[PDB]
This record gives structure tokens, C-alpha cells and sequence, in this order.
């Protein structure tokens, strides 16, 4: 190819190779799971059970 | 109810874009965003988890509205989000969708016309891809999106 | 302390294994097998021969016999990928069109 | 049985037998970095839980190839089946053969060297085209010979890159190339010679951007026999780089070993930085820097170092 | 020279335990555990590998005594450069090193 | 409790043998490979475990082979289709013993909402199954959460160290559930956080 295609894409090799550094130099992400537990909302639907009423009486 | 169906709508896709993006860039060869690309949509399915109570699968629209209202806290999630979003998405653009060789191994490959669109169906990105100027959140407003700018 | 007789007979051998290989094969590349064998032969007898004498002529005509070995190599693979290509079969016996 | 020549003998060989030990230690535990760094470089953590830092977690791996059910096709050649793992492990194992590590710690001080390795990078490619025969595949097969394509592509240059060095050193010994950067490190004169020999390094490696494969039919400690071997050949690329551009153990303050394996573990570091960042080119493309490029970069270089050390001579 | 001989035993037992422990790893794998057409673009990139290497193997005589060879040395592989580079440009001209169509 | 497979059988396990097969055991569940198998929105969750914000690589479970022969562990994540189903368990065949299966989701466990005719009514049906996930999808914890469930069933599951010597069936201890398990501490749940906040 030509040579500013050249220049131009070795360009844009060390670019990605100093952002991808730079993402190294980062702060992790990752939740650690199991040992940190996962934060869920309130209204998340997840695991199903049957309730009580205040006098404590089952609500179904 | 139409404000919070477009929403909830533009979140969808917002995240559906990002994963077509990663896997387009991992296809290709680089593999390294699809990991940054599913942060943002952790952060998009903390909004819709908190929102509908479900990260992929809501099932929270009804017949006339939705299935609860809208939690306290839902603003500042997504503001938290809106500030997050831009500078990612700059990344991934500078880091992968700039560079030469995913456009070399891009461009050029599998084009057709408007006239092709329009004689198979084609619809979405590659349709207004060829010039065709058709939306139908535009065209066919629907769900209170002509008071959107 | 390593005759050069003992060399030149282990070079004699290889290269009467190679015309034996490349006479009774009639598998286009087990003829060029053979023949590569005999020409590393002949190298290998000028290298023991180049050794005896303390010399490096016998190392320099080596190089040129495995630059024209290299070469030969190319040809000949050439010509059975071409021979290959059109017979579909790499039998010796059947380029045998022109006789008399 | 006391005498300095057979302490000398069994010294020597326990010299080597420790090197030998480290590389393949070295080039396991590497693999195990590699996923680290690699989970360090997309802001992860990696394998961090079988051991203290995850130190641990190698010997599963090992275990777990080592008590794999061991699966051959019926098909196949058992050969030349066997025998692919056998020598992509073995050829870059004794391509590190002639690296010296430190003075007075060397394997065979040979007056080859480079053309030892030379010989060793043309076992691998035999090796990776016994693995695309062996297994009795047709969509193998052709990936083998694309990729044993591209390994002779950039073998045909990485001597000529590494050319430019021995001219300089005046002669095929390694010491003698290391004892020729005494002043000023072989990068600086042979910056050319040093990212041609880079790039035919990493592609005469299969290691990314320059990897239907090979590798499907591979099962149990075959498939461990070739990352083994592979990650040994990083080891081996990356030591040679050190000993060949970067002064090997020539150093103001550390010991010679101290800078040896600090230069040596930046290479490593490196070229997971190449495996992380950087995309893959596609077959022709690579071909073509590979023939249209580096090779007369390699053969000006010669011609240019040629030129200055004969101008230098008066 | 007790030291040429001390290295020739080292390079010795690193080829028998480099390879022995290639062989004994086999073994053990699998001793252990229970059970239950090509284009012709090939054959012209290994054909230009063949060629080009064996001019690279008259360079590699060259380098190592550049030196004492003097500048005559240095014209006559500027010649043999110079018919490499010329091959080399006929062979990319003409479509045999490209590989796409 | 144990069950056989060439009935229930109890403990076999010198002290040498035992220590060797727990070795082996640990060097099992620390070092287990999936397969890069996706039929659905399970699959979809299982490649949001392998990111970065999950980071599966911490369990050693993310060198994800692309070959069937150098998987360890099958998850079926998605829905099991007809037309599906014999690649299943052509790819299940594929595999070198130990081979364990891991269903995720409602669709692999049992045919989930698709009780249609084109679906097969769970991957049990045909090949047999280890661990369960219940989710449409399951989040990627619960699939960490599977993870060690079967690092769990495997460290004491006893198997021959060789095909030379020793009983050549595999022994599968008959595990407590989780839920008998977790029975204790689930019915204690008193109050939980009104929905109407985050
Ligand atoms: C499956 C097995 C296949 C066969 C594998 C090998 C089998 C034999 C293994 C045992 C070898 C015993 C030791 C051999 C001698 C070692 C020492 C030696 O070569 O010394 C000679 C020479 C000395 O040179 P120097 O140190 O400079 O001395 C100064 C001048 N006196 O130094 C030299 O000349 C150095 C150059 C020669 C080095 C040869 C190294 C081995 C080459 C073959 C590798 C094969 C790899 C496996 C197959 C790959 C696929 C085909
Ligand atoms: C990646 C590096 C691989 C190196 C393989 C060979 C290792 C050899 C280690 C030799 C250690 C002793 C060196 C001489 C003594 C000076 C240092 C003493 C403390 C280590
Ligand atoms: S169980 Fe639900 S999420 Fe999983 S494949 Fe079936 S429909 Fe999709």
C-alpha cells in the first residue's frame, strides 16, 4: 500500500497500544462476587415466597 | 406513560447498539472492548433493574400503561449514566473504530444501493445507510415521540 | 583421526541409495526425492573432502550445491504440480509420448 | 572421585539442567501471566483465587490436562500425530538453548548461535505442518498451510534482521554480540534490524496479530505440550530480543541476572500488550508487509551497517 | 581445556532432558485418566521462501567478516543486494506475491 | 451417599490413593473450561459473565475453548430446538470424559415458557445434567454461583486415576440441595425493602 496508508495505520497501532496502557492504568471494575455481595434493587425479581400478614398469619 | 415507554425504549437501545458495536469490533479481531461495552450495559441494566425490577426481559409494559411507577431514585440513576456514557463511548471510537484495520476490514465489504433495500425489505441502519431517509419514529410517530428533539 | 575414506564411502553409499530410489520409483517425487538425495551426496563428499585438506573450497562448493539444489528442487515440483495439474497422476510411464 | 575437571563437568550440568528448569517453569507461569496481564489490561483481575495471587492455578490446569481422557482419531496418524506437539515444544526449547543468561552461565557457548536458532524456527513451522497434516482434517489442513505460509513469509527475514547485529559483533558467537554493546546497546544502531526481528519473532510464534485451525483435534496434554511449547517460544523470542538489541545482562548497578530477566519480563509484558490491543490484519495483508516491506528494510539495513562499520574502519 | 568439553556435556544433557521430559510428559498424559483444492500461491510463497533463504544464507557468509573483506566485499553484495531487490520488485510487479485477486 | 454409573453405593475411599484422588478432584474444579456454545438469551448472560465486570477468569473458568474435545464442562444456555437438539448432543458426544453439564435457564431446565412443539422439554431429556439454574436468564452470579456448585459436586466425586488399575465406573456422591440447605436460613426472612424505591 502506500506509504501514508502506512504511516497512517502505524499511527493508529500505537494509539491503540498507549489507550489500551492507559486503560491498564485504570481502577478495576469487577464486583467480586462472591465475596462482595451483589446489590440488588428492591423490586428485583428474583427468588419467589408467600408472605405473612402483620398479625403474622399467611396472606394467600 | 409515553414518556416513560420512550424511555425505557431508547435505554433498549442504547444497550443493544453498544453490544452490536463490541461484537462488530471483536469479529474483526479486537477483542479488548466488548469487556468496557459490558460495563456500560451493567450500568444500563442497574437503571432497568432498579426501574422494572429485571435486567434483559422486563415484561413491565401493559395494556394502558406499565406495570409500576417510576421508583425514587430513577433520575439520579440515570443521570449518573448520561454523565458516564459519552466518555466511553469517545474511547471506543478513538481505540477501535478509528484505526485502520477494522476499516479495512469493513469498507467495501457487502454494499448495495437504495434500489437493493428497497426490493428486499432491508430496514434500520442499512436502509437509511443508502440514502433513504426513512424512520418511523419520524415518518409513523408513534408513543409521543414527535415531542421529541 | 576421521579418515577421509570412511567418509567418502558413507557419501558413495548415500548416493547409490539415491540413483536406486530415483530408478525404481516411478512416483514423479520419490524420483525427485532421489535426486536431491544423490546431490546432497556429492555435497556431503566435497565437505569431507574440503575437511581432509583443511580448506574452505569444499564448504563454498557445498553452498553452491545447495543453492543449485534448491533451485533443481523448484523446478522439478514446478514441473509435477503442472504435471499434477493437467494428468491428474504422477506416473512416471506415462510421459511417454515421444519415442523411436 | 574428587578432581576440579569433573566438579567442573557436574557443576556445568547442573548449570544447564537449572536453566532448562526455569525456561519451561518460566514459560508456564508466563502463560498464567499472560491471563493476568490480560485481565490486568481490560481493568480485571484474572486468575486470582486457586493460590496466594493465583499462583496455584497452573498445577490445575496441569492436573486437569494430565488426567484428561487421551483421544487420537482413528483415522489419523498416530505418527505424525504425536510427534507435532513433540517438536513445537521441543525447537524453541533448544532455540533458547544458546541464550546466555549471565556470565559464567551458559549452556553451549557455540560459534552458531542465531543459525542454531534459525534451524530451530524452521523445526516450528515442520511442527505446525505435522499438527495441519496429522489430523486427518481438510479444513486443518488448509489452515495449516496458510499459516505455515505466513511462518516462512517472516522466517525468510528474520535472519536478515538479525544481520545487521552480527555485523556489527564480527561474529556469530552470542557473547560476542553481547560483549559488543558494552558502550552502546544494539537497539540504537539496529533500530530496523530491532522491529524487523520483532515482527518476524512474534509471527514465527503464531502469537497475535499473526494467529478452521489447527488445534481442534488436539486434546489432553498434546494441546498442554503446545502452549507449553508456544509460551516457551515467548520466552525464547523475548530473551533473544534482550541478548541481541538491549545489552542481555550488561547493567550499571543490578546484577547481570537481575537486568537480564528485568528486560526480559518488559518483552514478555510487551507482547501481551500486542495480544490485547491490537486487531488482526487479514492473511494477504500480512503476507504482503511481510515480503513487500521487511525484507528490503532488512537487506538496506545490512547494506547501510555494512557501509558505516567499514566507514568507522579506517 | 577442560571448559569445552564441561560445555559440550551441557548442551548435551539439555537436548536428552528437553527431550526425554517431552516423552515422559506424553506418557504420562496418556497414562493417566480413565476413558470412555490448494492454489498453487502456496507452493510460490514456499518456493520464494526456498530461493530468498538461500540468498540470505550467501548474506549471512557475508556479515559475519565485513571487515576484513574491505569495500570490495561491500560492492560485491551491493550487486548481489541490488539483484535481490531487483528480483524481488519483478516478483511483486508482476502479481506473484499477491495473494488477493 | 453415592450413585453409581459404568444403584447407590456408598464411600469406597490406603491413604495415599485418597490424597492422590483429592489432588485430582482439586485440580478438576479449580481448572474448568467451557465450551463456547450459545443457542440463546442464556448464552447472552453467560458471554456478560465472561466480561469484565463479572470477571469469571477469577474462578480459572475463561480460557472458554472453542472445540469440544478440549471443553471440561457443557452449559446449555438457551432453549433446546428440535432442529437443535441433535447438534446437542452430537457436541455432548464430542466430549472427553469428565464432561459435566451445567443447564441454564428456565428454557434448558425444563422447556421454561416454550411448552410449543418445535421445543424440546428440557436438556434432560436426552443428556444428562449436573447443575441447574433457574432465570429467564439467570444473572451471571448465579451462574459464578453454579460454578461452585459443580466445583462443589466435583471435589467429591471419585473417578480412576488410570485405565491401568482400579474400578473404571464413576462414583457421584448424592448431594444435600440447596434448598433443604438453605431452608434454614430463607423462611427466617422477616422484611424486605418496599418497592417503591431504588
Ligand atoms: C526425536 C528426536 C530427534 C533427534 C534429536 C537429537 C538426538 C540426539 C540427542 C543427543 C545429542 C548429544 C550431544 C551432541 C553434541 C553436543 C555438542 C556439540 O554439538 O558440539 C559440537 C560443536 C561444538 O562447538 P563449540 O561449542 O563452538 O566448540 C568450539 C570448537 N571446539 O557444536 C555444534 O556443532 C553445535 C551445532 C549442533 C547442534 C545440534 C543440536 C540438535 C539438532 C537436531 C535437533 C532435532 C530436534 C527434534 C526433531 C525436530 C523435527 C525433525
Ligand atoms: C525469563 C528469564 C529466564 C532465565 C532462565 C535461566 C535462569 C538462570 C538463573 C541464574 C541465577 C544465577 C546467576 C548468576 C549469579 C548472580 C545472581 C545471584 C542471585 C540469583
Ligand atoms: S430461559 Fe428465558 S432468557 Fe434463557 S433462553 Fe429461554 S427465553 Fe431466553
Amino acid at each position: 500500500m502506500t506509504l501514508k496508508e502506512l504511516l497512517v495505520g502505524f499511527g493508529t497501532q500505537v494509539r491503540s497500544i498507549w489507550m489500551i496502557g492507559l486503560h491498564a492504568f485504570a481502577k478495576r471494575e469487577t464486583r467480586m462476587y462472591p465475596e462482595e455481595p451483589v446489590y440488588l434493587p428492591p423490586r428485583y425479581r428474583g427468588r419467589i415466597v408467600l408472605t405473612r400478614d402483620p398479625d403474622g398469619e399467611e396472606r394467600c | 406513560v409515553n414518556v416513560i415507554r420512550v424511555m425505557l425504549s431508547e435505554l433498549f437501545r442504547i444497550n443493544s447498539h453498544l453490544l452490536y458495536i463490541s461484537t462488530f469490533i471483536q469479529d474483526v479481531g479486537a477483542m479488548t472492548p466488548v469487556f468496557f461495552a459490558f460495563t456500560d450495559r451493567q450500568k444500563i441494566y442497574d437503571l432497568v433493574e432498579a426501574i422494572t425490577g429485571f435486567r434483559m426481559h422486563p415484561a413491565w409494559f401493559r395494556i394502558g400503561g406499565v406495570a409500576h411507577d417510576l421508583p425514587r431514585g430513577w433520575d439520579r440513576l440515570l443521570r449518573e449514566f448520561l454523565d458516564w456514557m459519552p466518555k466511553r463511548l469517545a474511547s471506543y471510537e478513538k481505540a477501535a473504530l478509528q484505526n485502520t484495520i477494522l476499516k479495512g476490514r469493513s469498507q467495501g465489504v457487502a454494499a448495495y444501493g437504495a434500489k437493493e433495500a428497497l426490493e428486499w425489505g432491508t430496514t434500520g441502519a442499512g436502509l437509511r445507510a443508502t440514502g433513504i431517509d426513512f424512520d418511523v419514529r419520524k415518518a409513523r410517530p408513534y408513543s409521543g415521540y414527535e415531542n421529541f428533539d | 583421526m576421521i579418515p577421509l575414506q570412511h567418509g567418502l564411502i558413507l557419501a558413495a553409499i548415500l548416493f547409490v541409495l539415491g540413483l536406486t530410489g530415483l530408478v525404481i520409483r516411478r512416483n514423479l517425487l520419490f524420483m525427485l526425492i532421489g535426486l536431491e538425495i544423490m546431490i546432497n551426496a556429492s555435497a556431503l563428499a566435497f565437505v569431507v573432502a574440503g575437511s581432509y585438506w583443511g580448506q574452505t573450497d569444499g564448504q563454498v562448493m557445498y553452498i553452491l550445491a545447495i543453492s543449485l539444489a534448491a533451485a533443481e528442487a523448484s523446478i522439478g515440483l514446478a514441473l509435477l504440480l503442472q504435471l499434477h495439474r493437467r494428468r491428474q497422476n504422477l506416473n512416471i510411464d506415462s510421459v511417454s509420448e515421444m519415442r523411436g | 572421585w574428587i578432581s576440579p575437571e569433573l566438579i567442573e563437568i557436574l557443576l556445568t550440568i547442573l548449570k544447564a539442567v537449572v536453566i532448562l528448569l526455569v525456561v519451561v517453569t518460566c514459560g508456564a507461569f508466563m502463560s498464567f501471566g499472560e491471563r493476568r496481564l490480560l485481565g490486568l489490561f481490560q481493568n480485571r483481575y484474572g486468575p486470582n483465587r486457586v493460590g496466594w495471587g493465583g499462583s496455584l492455578q497452573l498445577v490445575a490446569d496441569m492436573i486437569k490436562m494430565f488426567f484428561k481422557e487421551d483421544w487420537i482419531p482413528k483415522f489419523s496418524d498416530r505418527v505424525i500425530f504425536t510427534l507435532a506437539p513433540m517438536i513445537a515444544f521441543t525447537s524453541l526449547l533448544l532455540a533458547f538453548a544458546i541464550v546466555p543468561v549471565s556470565p559464567g552461565w551458559v549452556v553451549a557457548d557455540l560459534n552458531i548461535g542465531i543459525l542454531f536458532f534459525l534451524m530451530m524456527a524452521g523445526l516450528a513451522v515442520y511442527a505446525v505442518l505435522f499438527a495441519g497434516w496429522s489430523s486427518n482434517n481438510k479444513y486443518s489442513l488448509l489452515g495449516a498451510m496458510r499459516a505455515s505460509a505466513q511462518t516462512l513469509s517472516y522466517e525468510v527475514f528474520l535472519g536478515l534482521s538479525l544481520m545487521g547485529v552480527v555485523a556489527q559483533a564480527g561474529s556469530f558467537n552470542m557473547t560476542d554480540i553481547v560483549n559488543s554493546q558494552a558502550h552502546v546497546w544494539n537497539v540504537i544502531p539496529q533500530f530496523f534490524g530491532f522491529i524487523t526481528f520483532a515482527i518476524a519473532g512474534v509471527a514465527v510464534c503464531h502469537r497475535h496479530p499473526f494467529d478452521d485451525g489447527y488445534h481442534i483435534e488436539y486434546s489432553g496434554m498434546k494441546f498442554g505440550l503446545f502452549f507449553v511449547g508456544e509460551y516457551i517460544g515467548i520466552v525464547t523470542i523475548s530473551a533473544l530480543m534482550v541478548t541481541l538489541f538491549f545489552g542481555g545482562w550488561q547493567g550499571p548497578l543490578l546484577p547481570p541476572f537481575i537486568w537480564f530477566a528485568l528486560k526480559t519480563a518488559f518483552f514478555m509484558m510487551m507482547f501481551i500488550l500486542i495480544r490485547a490491543s491490537l486487531p488482526r490484519p487479514r492473511y494477504d495483508q500480512v503476507m504482503s508487509f511481510g515480503w513487500k516491506i521487511c525484507l528490503p528494510l532488512t537487506l538496506i539495513n545490512l547494506l547501510v551497517t555494512a557501509a558505516v562499520i567499514l566507514w568507522q574502519a579506517q | 581445556s577442560t571448559e569445552v568439553i564441561a560445555h559440550h556435556w551441557a548442551f548435551a544433557i539439555f537436548l536428552i532432558v528437553a527431550i526425554g521430559l517431552c516423552c515422559l510428559m506424553l506418557v504420562g498424559g496418556w497414562f493417566l485418566g480413565g476413558r470412555a483444492r490448494l492454489s498453487a500461491k502456496f507452493y510460490l510463497v514456499a518456493m520464494f521462501f526456498v530461493i530468498f533463504d538461500v540468498e540470505a544464507l550467501y548474506l549471512f557468509a557475508w556479515s559475519t567478516s565485513i571487515r576484513e573483506s574491505g569495500w570490495v566485499g561491500f560492492v560485491e553484495a551491493a550487486i548481489f543486494i541490488f539483484v535481490l531487490l531487483a528480483g524481488l520488485v519483478y516478483l511483486v510487479r508482476i502479481g506473484a506475491l499477491d495473494w488477493t485477486p | 451417599d453415592y450413585t453409581l454409573t459404568r444403584e447407590i453405593v456408598t464411600d469406597p475411599l490406603n491413604v495415599f490413593m485418597g490424597k492422590l484422588n483429592d489432588m485430582v478432584n482439586w485440580g478438576r474444579k479449580n481448572s474448568i473450561w467451557p465450551y463456547n456454545f450459545g443457542l440463546s438469551c442464556c448464552y447472552v448472560e453467560m458471554v456478560t459473565s465472561f466480561t469484565a465486570v463479572h470477571d469469571v477468569a477469577r474462578f480459572g473458568a475463561e480460557v472458554l475453548r472453542a472445540s469440544p474435545r478440549q471443553a471440561d464442562l457443557m452449559v446449555v444456555a438457551g432453549t433446546c430446538f428440535t432442529k437443535m437438539a441433535p447438534v446437542i448432543q452430537r457436541l455432548y458426544d464430542q466430549m472427553l470424559e469428565p464432561k459435566w453439564v451445567i443447564s441454564m435457564g428456565a428454557c434448558a431446565n425444563s422447556g421454561g415458557m416454550y411448552d410449543i412443539y418445535s421445543v424440546v422439554q428440557g436438556v434432560d431429556k436426552f443428556i444428562p445434567v449436573d447443575v441447574y439454574i433457574p432465570g429467564c436468564p439467570p444473572r451471571p452470579e448465579a451462574y459464578m454461583q453454579a460454578l461452585m456448585l459443580l466445583q462443589e459436586s466435583i471435589g467429591k466425586e471419585r473417578r480412576p486415576l488410570s485405565w491401568v488399575v482400579g474400578d473404571q465406573g464413576v462414583y457421584r456422591a448424592n448431594m444435600q440441595s440447596e434448598r433443604e440447605r438453605k431452608r434454614g436460613e430463607r423462611i427466617a426472612v422477616t422484611n424486605l425493602r418496599t418497592p417503591d424505591e431504588i
